[PDB]
């Protein structure tokens, strides 16, 4: 009873939001490493170093 | 009031006089109000430090 159910709610609320955000951050970071989807022969690169 | 007959017989413990209690009765009820308050306040805080 040291704290209202409301407070604990708001709390666990933010906690979930965070956990969410981190997961999304993790995924974007992982994508900074573009990977080949299948073993095979690869040709010319259309994009060029430094490009956007 | 002076509730006794001059020259009468009184029993030990018998009220002989009555001093106007208006305020004393008042301060007392006041005091108790306060206590009832603070007491609760404390009893609650005693469980909050606990956590």
């Amino acid at each position: 009873q040291a704290v209202s159910k409301q407070q604990y709610a708001d709390a666990n609320a933010a906690y979930l939001q965070s956990k969410a955000a981190v997961e999304q951050a993790r995924i974007n970071l992982r994508y900074t490493k573009v990977l080949s989807p299948i073993s095979g022969r690869i040709g010319r690169s259309a994009v060029t170093e430094g490009a956007l | 009031k002076r509730l006794f007959k001059e020259g009468s017989d009184v029993k030990a413990g018998q009220q002989l006089y009555q001093i106007d209690p208006a305020t004393y009765e008042a301060d007392y009820q006041s005091a108790q109000a306060n206590l009832a308050s603070t007491q609760e306040q404390a009893q609650r805080y005693k469980l909050l430090v606990a956590d």
